[PDB]
């Protein structure tokens, strides 16, 4: 019985899309990874024990004499004390912090972890921060709404096997989000000719044309999904439609109106 | 007969886990059941607020955020929600694909929740290490399809992977479950644990190529990227290569429900016979899914193959028409400012004002939607009635079938066994349907590929997007104002069901739905999670 490393995945202002995108990993599965390769000891969404069980569960994860890896997903809200975000009666601001002092390493999944996401933009009603800047701790930043499963996992992987990977200005491993998305686009000799798609309803649309006159953020935005794809099959400008900048820090601001460049 | 103790005193979950999203449950209980609820939703993150002078074309964007479990659905409720703004009607073609790719999420999302979330409420894990596997494969064989998944030599190696990893001491999602060392409430035999424990690690594997299916219509999952006012964006969606290898996934995701889902289902049914009498409400509400035209909300109400309609007071001879001007929310017993009841959704207001844990006066971030003063059950059962009632040919089927098998009335439907039969019974119907629908857009994909209509964006104009997303009545709400969003409200299954008390004091449906729930054991209240999972609760849509 060789021990597996312990990870505690905490849930904090999120959309379950992140814990979605985590599960559509195939190298390995997700069964294979949490029976041969982690032991995950705390995930609300997946987890058996419920309640007061399920917080034991985790601070005896917590308590572990071999220590841990945390994984966080979703951002922090910190209005009123961090009252408007609360598990087991507790503030997410809280647990969070306590859960990340012991940590071996901190691995942010989805942009609203890493930066703070969808309930920090303007007016940001809970005053939402990204985990780094609430607990002024470093993180492992796997971006994106939600980050491709094989960034997350070979994230995982890489901190468990190796160590923590180069990471860029933003915190992102180099790895996945080192390339331009529009510079792996197999749009880009479109883009090159000023071949662009004025409305998604024109011939242009339908020959495939270039998508940055529609918004198109692949330019400012760092990702490997051209490359990698989604799900083994598709990604978003394959299926005619812009990049929205999702891996980026705060893109809900940045790189809105979505459809414009302005 | 079911088992109670004599508990009296209050039971507070927190967390509800296998969900999406934060819920608390708080019950008071008498003589071993339940006598009072209170459903306590406890994240905010104001989506409506946030959208607030934005674009009304980035909406979409925004609430697909709203959850990423019923991912897609708010995406499809948001455009749906301003092509009615801006008055276009959507091509066939993406009027079919926007269809297809909701129903690929119905499969996805039906079947991770049966196994991912709720099974563990009715399967001891650890009790299938008991069941001899030649045993299990011999039962297997006599109730469900015959498939190498089921034989002696795949179960002994599910027993040998799970002996392996209990034995390790590090349980992981398994750490202090409710069914460790026995539990009264959980009555399968060990074979079957065996059984539906194999499926569950089956399904898995089987959800990646339910996201697949999906993706090749939607972009990605989670998270599609293929909607647009006017229609959708994916061309290449409607060619011949893409379209026959979405039809090969979701024919073996179809043969997987068919084979494992439906099967698993009606065993843990069967055993659980006395759920039958527990977890019953009494109204239903359903916009309707899979309409034949969705020019506009009326048509889609009409037209809706999985139709729309309205039940009060489990009368299945009187299924009224929805009245959307009849849609309101409240917020007295909700985390809201005071002032905000009785507020049609083109009328919303949502200003956040939190006054402290478990006040009984205001006590979840959710507000209380209610149709003529009354709350309404959403979802699989809501929609299963009301296609019932109403004589739906496939609904009928499958449902008197359902019932035939378990030997039980059609009011034994009206229960938390019921209220997960019909999440089985509507994904064996999107299954049967789904090679009629992907053929229907393969043709008309090939003899003319429209796909987006032009449209203009007012100045001012108001707009709403219906959709039966898999948990249930979804509806967005947009007002525009100097070409920009005034107001955008979202009203979501997930808040129909599991919001908190209305205005009259009126307990919500999950809030009724737990009132004489039997517990067995009150430092493990499995039953509390029977009902809520059986909701299939969504806090991250509920609240937005
Ligand atoms: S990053 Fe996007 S997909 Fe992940 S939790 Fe945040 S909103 Fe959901
Ligand atoms: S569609 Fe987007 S990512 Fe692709 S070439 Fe054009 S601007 Fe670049
Ligand atoms: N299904 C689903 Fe999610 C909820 N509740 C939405 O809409
Ligand atoms: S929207 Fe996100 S998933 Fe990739 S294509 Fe753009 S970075
Ligand atoms: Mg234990
Ligand atoms: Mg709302
Ligand atoms: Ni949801």
């Amino acid at each position: 019985a060789k021990h597996r490393p312990s990870v505690v995945w905490l849930h904090n202002a999120e959309c379950g899309g992140c814990t979605e995108a985590a599960i559509r990993t195939i190298k390995p599965y997700i069964d294979a990874l949490i029976l041969d390769t982690i032991s995950l000891d705390y995930q609300e969404t997946i987890m058996a024990a419920a309640g007061e069980a399920a917080e034991a569960a985790l601070h005896q994860a917590l308590e572990g004499k071999d220590g841990y890896y945390l994984v966080v997903e979703g951002g922090l809200p910190t209005i009123d004390g961090g009252q408007w975000g609360m598990v087991a009666g507790h503030p997410m601001i809280e647990t969070t912090k306590k859960a990340a002092a012991k940590a071996k390493g901190i691995i942010c999944i989805g942009t609203c972890s890493a930066y703070g996401g969808v309930q920090k933009a303007k007016p940001n009603p809970s005053q939402a921060k990204g985990v780094s800047e609430a607990l002024g701790v470093k993180t492992i930043n796997i971006p994106g709404c939600p980050p491709n499963p094989i960034n997350f996992v070979g994230a995982v992987v890489h901190v468990l096997t190796k160590g923590i990977p180069d990471l860029d200005e933003n915190g992102r491993p180099k790895l996945f989000y080192g390339e331009l998305v529009h510079d792996n686009c197999p749009r880009l000799p479109h883009f090159e000719a000023s071949e662009f798609a004025p409305s998604f309803d024109s011939e242009e649309a339908k020959k495939g044309f270039c998508l940055y006159e529609l918004g198109c953020k692949g330019p400012v935005t760092y990702n490997n999904c051209p490359k990698v794809l989604f799900n083994q099959v598709n990604w978003p400008v394959q299926a005619g439609h812009p990049c929205l900048g999702c891996s980026e820090p705060d893109f809900w601001d940045t790189m809105t109106p979505f459809y414009e460049q302005g | 007969p079911t088992p109670q103790s004599t508990f009296t005193g209050p039971i507070v979950v927190d967390p509800i886990t296998r969900i999406e999203g934060h819920l608390r449950i708080m019950v008071e209980v008498e003589n071993g059941k339940v006598k009072d609820a209170w459903s306590s939703s406890q994240l905010f993150r104001g989506l409506e607020i946030i959208l607030k002078g934005r674009d009304p074309r980035d909406a979409q964007h925004f609430t697909q955020r709203a959850c990423g479990v019923c991912t897609y659905v708010h995406a499809l409720a948001s455009s749906r929600c301003v092509d009615d703004a801006v008055k276009v009607s959507i091509p066939a073609n993406a009027r079919m694909m926007r269809n297809l790719v909701m129903a690929s999420q119905y499969l996805h999302d039906h079947l991770v929740h049966f196994y991912h979330l709720h099974a563990l409420d009715w399967v001891d894990v650890t009790a299938a290490l008991k069941a001899d596997p030649n045993k299990a494969a011999k039962l297997a064989a006599s109730i469900a399809p015959a498939r190498p998944g089921n034989s002696a030599k795949a179960l002994k190696a599910v027993q040998d992977k799970l002996k392996a990893f209990v034995e390790s001491g590090q349980l992981g999602i398994f750490t202090n479950a409710y069914f460790l060392g026995g539990h009264k409430a959980y009555y399968l035999p060990p074979e079957v644990d065996l059984i539906a424990t194999a499926h569950y690690l089956e399904a898995l594997h089987m959800q990646v190529k339910a996201a697949s299916a999906m993706a090749i219509l939607g972009g990605k999952n989670p998270h599609t990227q293929f909607t647009v006012v006017g229609g959708c964006s994916n061309y290449q969606g409607l060619t011949k290569d893409p379209l026959a290898n979405y039809l090969a996934l979701s024919k073996e995701v179809c043969q997987f429900v068919n084979e494992c889902y439906i099967p698993d289902l009606l065993a843990v049914a069967g055993f659980y016979k006395d759920w039958g009498g527990i977890g019953g409400t009494s109204n239903y509400l359903a916009f309707g899914e899979f309409a034949t035209d969705d020019s506009s909300p009326e048509k889609h109400l009409a037209t809706s193959q999985f139709p729309s309609g309205v039940i009060t007071g489990r009368d299945l001879g009187k299924v009224d028409n929805v009245d959307l001007g009849a849609i309101y929310e409240d917020v007295k017993y909700s985390w809201y400012a005071p002032g905000g009841d009785g507020k049609h959704p083109y009328d919303g207001v949502t200003d956040p004002k939190y006054t402290k844990l478990d006040d009984k006066d205001h006590y979840s971030w959710m507000k209380a939607p209610r149709y003529k003063g009354k709350a309404m059950e959403v979802g699989p059962l809501a929609r299963t009635f009301i296609a019932y009632a109403k004589g739906q040919p496939d609904f009928k089927k499958v449902v008197d079938m359902v019932l035939g098998k378990l030997s039980v009335p059609a009011t034994a439907l009206h229960s938390t066994l019921g209220r997960t039969a019909a999440r089985g019974i509507e994904t064996a119907i999107v299954c049967a349907n789904m090679e009629k629908w992907i053929k229907e857009m393969a043709d008309s994909g090939a003899k003319d590929n429209t796909l987006c209509a032009k449209w203009e964006m007012p100045e001012e104009s108001k707009g709403v997007g219906l959709a039966d997303a898999p948990r249930g009545a979804l509806s967005h709400w947009i007002r525009i104002k100097g070409k920009k969003i005034d107001n955008f409200q979202l009203v979501v299954p997930s808040t129909w069901n599991l919001g908190p008390r209305g205005a009259q004091g009126d307990k919500s449906p999950v809030e009724e739905a737990l009132i004489g729930t039997p517990i067995a054991d009150p430092k493990r209240p499995v039953e509390i999670l029977r009902t809520v999972h059986a909701f299939d609760p969504c806090i991250a849509c509920g609240v937005h």
